[PDB]
RNA sequence: CGCGACCUCAGAUCAGACGUGGCGACCCGCUGAAUUUAAGCAUAUUAGUCAGCGGAGGAGAAGAAACUAACCAGGAUUCCCUCAGUAACGGCGAGUGAACAGGGAAGAGCCCAGCGCCGAAUCCCCGCCCCGCGGCGGGGCGCGGGACAUGUGGCGUACGGAAGACCCGCUCCCCGGCGCCGCUCGUGGGGGGCCCAAGUCCUUCUGAUCGAGGCCCAGCCCGUGGACGGUGUGAGGCCGGUAGCGGCCCCCGGCGCGCCGGGCCCGGGUCUUCCCGGAGUCGGGUUGCUUGGGAAUGCAGCCCAAAGCGGGUGGUAAACUCCAUCUAAGGCUAAAUACCGGCACGAGACCGAUAGUCAACAAGUACCGUAAGGGAAAGUUGAAAAGAACUUUGAAGAGAGAGUUCAAGAGGGCGUGAAACCGUUAAGAGGUAAACGGGUGGGGUCCGCGCAGUCCGCCCGGAGGAUUCAACCCGGCGGCGGGUCCGGCCGUGUCGGCGGCCCGGCGGAUCUUUCCCGCGCGGGGGACCGUCCCCCGACCGGCGACCGGCCGCCGCCGGGCGCAUUUCCA
RNA sequence: ACCCACCCGACCCGUCUUGAAACACGGACCAAGGAGUCUAACACGUGCGCGAGUCGGGGGCUCGCACGAAAGCCGCCGUGGCGCAAUGAAGGUGAAGGCCGGCGCGCUCGCCGGCCGAGGUGGGAUCCCGAGGCCUCUCCAGUCCGCCGAGGGCGCACCACCGGCCCGUCUCGCCCGCCGCGCCGGGGAGGUGGAGCACGAGCGCACGUGUUAGGACCCGAAAGAUGGUGAACUAUGCCUGGGC
RNA sequence: CGAAAGACUAAUCGAACCAUCUAGUAGCUGGUUCCCUCCGAAGUUUCCCUCAGGAUAGCUGGCGCUCUCGCACACGCAGUUU
RNA sequence: CGGCUCGCUGGCGUGAGCCGGGCGUGGAAUGGAGUGCCUAGUGGGCCACUUUUGGUAAGCAGAACUGGCGCUGCGGGAUGA
RNA sequence: GGAGCGUCGGGCCCAUACCCGGCCGUCGCCGGCAGUCGAGAGUGGACGGGAGCGGCGGGGGCGGCGCGCGCGCGCGCCCGCCCCCGGAGCCCCGCGGACGCUACGCCGCGACGAGUAGGAGGGCCGCUGCGGUGAGCCUUGAAGCCUAGGGCGCGGGCCCGGGUGGAGCCGCCGCAGGUGCAGAUCUUGGUGGUAGUAGCAAAUAUUCAAACGAGAACUUUGAAGGCCGAAGUGGAGAAGGGUU
RNA sequence: AAGCAUCGCGAAGGCCCGCGGCGGGUGUUGACGCGAUGUGAUUUCUGCCCAGUGCUCUGAAUGUCAAAGUGAAGAAAUUCA
RNA sequence: GAAUGGAUGAACGAGAUUCCCACUGUCCCUACCUACUAUCCAGCGAAACCACAGCCAAGGGAACGGGCUUGGCGGAAUCAG
RNA sequence: CACGAUCCUUCUGACCUUUUGGGUUUUAAGCAGGAGGUGUCAGAAAAGUUACCACAGGGAUAACUGGCUUGUGGCGGCCAAG
RNA sequence: UGUUCACCCACUAAUAGGGAACGUGAGCUGGGUUUAGACCGUCGUGAGACAGGUUAGUUUUACCCUACUGAUGAUGUGUUGU
């Protein structure tokens, strides 16, 4: 919408609300990301601390599916799990404990965070992290891994 | 120039993109007519399946994809062989045949099979003439239908296996899993420096005899 | 000094063929700037982009791995989404910048050289006969010519192939013709042709109506047709059209059957014995370009220049060492994809004659420039030319009359006819240029009045006329509202039926393969849980979610009520 | 609102400019045209949909598209993006703590049972409790309704502060683990780097404003490049004629 | 091309003309289209091959939010003073 | 006031940190505060009192302070930033 | 004998400042109104016994918290009542509630109002087109144009009347934009003042008659006077023109 | 401009054109010639300066001096000579 | 200041000077005459320029005004200059 | 007061990481700490000339007049030793 | 002498000094400055430079307004004349 925009209230009015001093000219700064040393410095240095300088290490063709380990925190472990499984379980007597895949439900790594549940379980997962293992052992479960 | 915080941004529009833009005003024409084009495959190939020619299951490569499994290109020269399909015959049958796929194990292999066995199975070969031969199926299967098959023939769908809720042996509870791919990880990367070392050693033993 | 083979090479208006230029939107192959950015500028950038040259086709190019990967691995090219503004490059500045994997559109695969076997089993061309002949083809027959061993044809090509023995099973595929049958998706393929509903009905405006009012149900008729345009304004029904698995006639394709003429004796597995690959190419150096490709991504010139359990690739140079993965130096291939040029169609929240294409028109025109090249302006009388007969003045142009027209206050550059500017008429003014702000006054112009404007409206009092009712009951109709929730429908929360649960479905990483079916898996049952429905009773929000009576009140109609009531009028 | 009169007031606008009536520039007059756009990308604001999700593309299925090149639908519904995790050049690692009881010597260290479960301080809109009144036509009794409320509480969001957790790094230490006892693996306490965690707030669309990249508000060079056309003038050479 | 003057090269010459790259670039001139209402500046900071320009703070506006009590029952803040 | 914590400091003690209770207007005058985003123009200036450097001075050049003009009309100073 | 200078009076003059009043706008009010009592508000109301002229016998405070329009009252007759707005009649009405209430509405108090550059708001300001919608308007006259006619609006602008014209156009709610001009030595076209002006002055030269003819300074014929003066103002060609 | 004075060249040359060729101009030429400069008829003269900057001559006697080739070590890339 | 030529030098020169003779309106010191113009008329008939315009003194003012202040003052329509 | 960013180089530091299908070694790349410099010192790599000149602008700025000022120049006083 | 300035001759009453955009280029001239040709000297490696000398080198428009000069007229006085 025109209709709603500045430019519509402008009209009349001369410089076009660009001042009349200095004018709207076309490039002053100089065009796009010029003078990033020299004398639009003090923008990138403290809007953009880090911008010039090399660091770290090349890596020629860098192929993101090598690493590709999406994880899981347990404060949502039983998130991947139909509740039933989660109240079946709390139940039952047997002491019998579900599986949860997480290489199924879409991650490799089962990391720590969260207070888990006292519900005993395994949990499949291609990797873990520390806390992450004495949380499942903690609640009286087991930590499988699988390739 | 930049004023007081925000993306540093390097955009393209330094070359000549006026006079190379792609307009997309043809698309719902073209959706048009590929669909019309599709419909008139199916009507030629009258009873053949419209997808198109049975094709084989195909795990994905790659760590991330894995444990999904696609659709294949064709059906390797094993997995012909061993469901007792002649190469130039699976052509003529609705059976992708690539050659190029290698067959490392063995449970694809069996599982591929299993598929071309399965298709054979619910395939209504017609005859050359109407005087039916042999392999050309009964005029039963072929009044009954002289029908299409619409969507991709015995569709790949990848599938999982439920494990039930165990028990947790004790000893299965034991398992230290954290450290033991610490160690796994650092048993790999010294695997080639340790056994320089042991080389040294039993040269060294062997050097003391002499 | 002859004649003959071949070889290399000439000449022919020798016989028959073919290439030549154009167009160039899209495509392929070279060639290749500089403006520009970097606030200067040189590398970088602009850009492998404009201009230049070459060559194409309905597409082109690409393409059946010397591929990706490193996985439990995928599997020609192209295209879209994504990857990713990422890895990477860069005076690591400005800026640049992919790829595999994943999901899609489409999808199609192959043939030589070689190595070998087959009496060259092959080919082109001449001449006679039969067929066929507007895309020169089929069959036959010629001691008719040539090409071919410096290698044609079948088999076969890396997915391995060839030849042998015996296991098995059995024998349709192609083309040149000649017919004949079903007209074969926009719902009868393509092209062409010609046809197909219904008002000029009644009044009435109008110059003319397609208008306006009306027409057995918004009126008549049709409507699978009310898109559009034309016709003296605004039209479903005047005309063309429009609609329709509507009609007929042609012509042309494409597929079905029959006959003839040819070709064509065309498999698979199992064991044995053989066979196997493209050289001044790879690779290395190098220089220059090029790339995101970084101790060299590609492409080049030059020098060097291979190998065969080799060769390439494995995104950091080098040696050793395992793995993987392809098979380079020959070739063909539809399909999704492209398309500001062409032929032909449709459409638009676009433009509406200084716009929109330079171009609505005799426009790439006139004109300019030696030439390359530049390059306009310019639409509109009226429904109908009915375009002004005739008289008159004038040498005529011009007028004056007359006439046509609804109109010429539409008169051939003529619809509308603005402003700037001018001529005239009327009014007013005028020595400090004019114009202007504020404040009055004078005059003009029209407008509103009043031939009293005393402006209305209630209620009231009085004097005159006026018909019928209010009030009251009675009958009917309708409405509101209400509780006794009275009786019944209606639905919220709860409890009871475990009742729908199988006569209730879906879902589930809840189970069971005691089940069934199809091949440990798929589908269907069968349990389980969650969620949605029947039966009655009870309590409660008794909820605008409604009926029936009954009550109360309101209104309307019709009866009566005749005049201290009741309205009207002055 | 048309003209005229007079009193008072009154310089010509546009613009750059410290300063314009200027002896600053543009402007004789009138008509029509004429300048902040569109795409991309970010940012913040705002509106809507959904919410630890969200999402639509691209594709596909539904029709000859009158309106449709729409609309609807899709185990594609999610390949995928963006978000739900950070940090480190990288190898890599990756957000919890408390209490209680017991066992190891409670050794502010190591191992086993039970309970609570995102810590604390100050301030904090709001909520809750509320002594107490304040009356009622009488003397007391006395449930109901308020009004206020002294005082006390639980305290959102946000802020200040303290501890706490993860990654990098340092310092100093002492223990534990095993198929591989190793130049192996795992911990602790204390500083310090982090675009962190500390019961999620994003995604999709739309509007606005800003900032760039693009012709980039409109108009403006002197140049630079590519490819062509010209010696009819003129500059010189040559040929063939004329003239003095 | 020049018996030389930077002369001449089709009214053009210290680098002809025509077309394209091209809407070249411009810290520089010029313009930049209706009304009301409200708030309302700066010409100083540091850095800049910066000095007719940018950056950065300052000043402006807009959008808000958190709270506050004239609802007999207030805490903080100031171009002052004591 | 009372008590806890410390690995710091220390003849004992310091010092800091924690809990738990007890005490209300603490000079005048004025005023509702706090807070976070996005952000345009601007970054040639000039004038005056007083202070003040350069200069014989200047409608000169350059500083301080406040206030003006610049953005601002109005009465006065005949006229005038 | 100030209309001069210095020092001093009374009086009077008028700014857009000050004071009072009106009016428009803005801001502010935890502003007011979805229908109720109530003006330093400092209560209202069951309901039970015991009673009645009793009451709550508290400050020169000068008073707010308590008193003289009633508490019990007049009627029915020491006992009963102290009654209902579908009717108390009303200054307050808790039974139902605007003439008012487009709650983006309406109402009331205050304070305030310079503005370039610049920002923001609202425009029932305006232009063109699309979806909706006015049983909109229009040949019994649309658009456009003109107007010493009548009005509205602070304004942008708008409505009416008359004329002209001769076919289409508009209001509202949304959507969209190639949306508003005095300037740009702006583009195109048209028009003035200049102005009936500058000008129609290089190379000696014209005159008389006649004809034709509407018309003769200029045409033609005759006469006279003149010039070019054979390196020509004579006759012929080249190039160039292209029908002259 | 005549005159004067230098310089280069004997042709697989000097000078110069050309994108390129067993290309082209000078050249149908050959030192009394072609090409490159300076001065400027005649008369009369034309001094000194080889330090500078140019141009030129000579070259295993000889400092530096690339790419290649030769040797060196190394597993090689390599480095050294 | 010596072929970056030095010194000369007849003849030549729309070349740069100086002086003399003659000569003259160059001048004292201006006048007269001729032709074409201008002028006036008939006919025809442009352009540049132009915010508005168009009398001065002083004042102040972007420090030299037609406009402003305060004074002077102001009389149609025009012609040749 | 005595001194200097990115990029590159160079050295120094750990039984450090990476050198990409795995392993060993060379090489290289990282991480961290010093050094080589930018004096225009917040840090381009840089000579002239134009009277043959060209463009954009500038009265933000020179060459006249005119203003202010009057040192200087010019004229004139006062004092009075001579 | 291009000059302003200066100097000198001669006469004279005296041969005073100044202003008006340093009066006065659509009044002239153009001798000088101040383009382009060229010469010299000095400087410069050079292109070139020189308030160092030399020579050659397009001086446009009035018909507007005003001002000025002359020239018709104008209002009044009834009309006309003296
Ligand atoms: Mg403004
Ligand atoms: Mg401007
Ligand atoms: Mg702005
Ligand atoms: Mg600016
Ligand atoms: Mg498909
Ligand atoms: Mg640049
Ligand atoms: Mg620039
Ligand atoms: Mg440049
Ligand atoms: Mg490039
Ligand atoms: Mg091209
Ligand atoms: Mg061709
Ligand atoms: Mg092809
Ligand atoms: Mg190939
Ligand atoms: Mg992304
Ligand atoms: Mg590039
Ligand atoms: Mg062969
Ligand atoms: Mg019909
Ligand atoms: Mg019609
Ligand atoms: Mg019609
Ligand atoms: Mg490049
Ligand atoms: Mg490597
Ligand atoms: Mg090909
Ligand atoms: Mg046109
Ligand atoms: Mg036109
Ligand atoms: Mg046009
Ligand atoms: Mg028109
Ligand atoms: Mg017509
Ligand atoms: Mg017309
Ligand atoms: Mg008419
Ligand atoms: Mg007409
Ligand atoms: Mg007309
Ligand atoms: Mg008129
Ligand atoms: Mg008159
Ligand atoms: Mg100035
Ligand atoms: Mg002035
Ligand atoms: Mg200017
Ligand atoms: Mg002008
Ligand atoms: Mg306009
Ligand atoms: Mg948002
Ligand atoms: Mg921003
Ligand atoms: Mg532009
Ligand atoms: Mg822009
Ligand atoms: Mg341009
Ligand atoms: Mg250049
Ligand atoms: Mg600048
Ligand atoms: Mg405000
Ligand atoms: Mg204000
Ligand atoms: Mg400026
Ligand atoms: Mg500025
Ligand atoms: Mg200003
Ligand atoms: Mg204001
Ligand atoms: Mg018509
Ligand atoms: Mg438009
Ligand atoms: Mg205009
Ligand atoms: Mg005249
Ligand atoms: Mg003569
Ligand atoms: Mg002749
Ligand atoms: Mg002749
Ligand atoms: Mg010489
Ligand atoms: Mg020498
Ligand atoms: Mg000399
Ligand atoms: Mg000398
Ligand atoms: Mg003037
Ligand atoms: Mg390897
Ligand atoms: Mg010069
Ligand atoms: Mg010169
Ligand atoms: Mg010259
Ligand atoms: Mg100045
Ligand atoms: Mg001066
Ligand atoms: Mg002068
Ligand atoms: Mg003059
Ligand atoms: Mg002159
Ligand atoms: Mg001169
Ligand atoms: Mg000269």
């Amino acid at each position: 919408p025109s209709r709603l925009r500045k430019t519509r209230k402008l009209r009349g009015h001369v410089s076009h609300g660009h001042g009349r001093i200095g004018k709207h000219r076309k490039h002053p700064g100089g065009r796009g990301n010029a003078g990033g040393m020299h004398h639009h410095r003090i923008n990138f240095d403290k809007y953009h601390p880090g911008y010039f300088g090399k660091v770290g290490m090349r890596h020629y063709h860098l192929k993101r599916n090598q690493s590709f380990c999406p994880t899981v925190n347990l404060d949502k472990l039983w998130t991947l799990v139909s509740e039933q499984t989660r109240v079946n379980a709390a139940k039952n007597k047997t002491g019998a404990a579900p599986i949860i895949d997480v290489v199924r439900s879409g991650y490799y790594k089962v990391l720590g965070k969260g207070k888990l549940p006292k519900q005993p379980v395994i949990v499949k997962a291609k990797f873990f992290s520390r806390r992450a293992e004495e949380k499942i052992k903690g609640v009286g479960g087991a930590c499988v891994l699988v390739a | 120039a930049p004023s007081r915080n925000g993306m540093i941004l390097k955009p393209h529009f330094h070359k000549d993109w006026q006079r190379r833009v792609a307009t997309w005003f043809n698309q719902p024409a073209r959706k048009i007519r590929r669909r019309k084009a599709r419909q008139a495959r199916a009507r030629r190939i009258a009873p053949r399946p419209a997808s198109g020619p049975l094709r084989p299951i195909v795990r994905c490569p790659t760590v991330r994809y894995h444990t999904k499994v696609r659709a294949g290109r064709g059906f390797s020269l094993e997995e012909l062989r061993v469901a007792g399909i002649h190469k130039k015959v699976a052509r003529t049958i609705g059976i992708s045949v690539d050659p190029r796929r290698r067959n490392k194990s063995t449970e694809s292999l069996q599982a591929n099979v299993q598929r071309l066995k399965e298709y054979r199975s619910k395939l209504v070969l017609f005859p050359r003439k109407p005087s039916a031969p042999k392999k050309g199926d009964s005029s039963a299967e072929e009044l009954k239908l002289a029908t299409q098959l619409t969507g991709p023939v015995m569709p790949i769908r990848n599938v999982f296996k439920k494990e039930k809720a165990r028990v947790i042996t004790e000893e299965e509870k034991n398992f230290k899993a954290f450290a033991s791919l610490r160690m796994a990880r650092a048993n790999a990367r010294l695997f080639g420096i340790r056994a320089k070392r042991a080389k040294e050693a039993a040269e060294q033993d062997v050097e003391k005899k002499k």
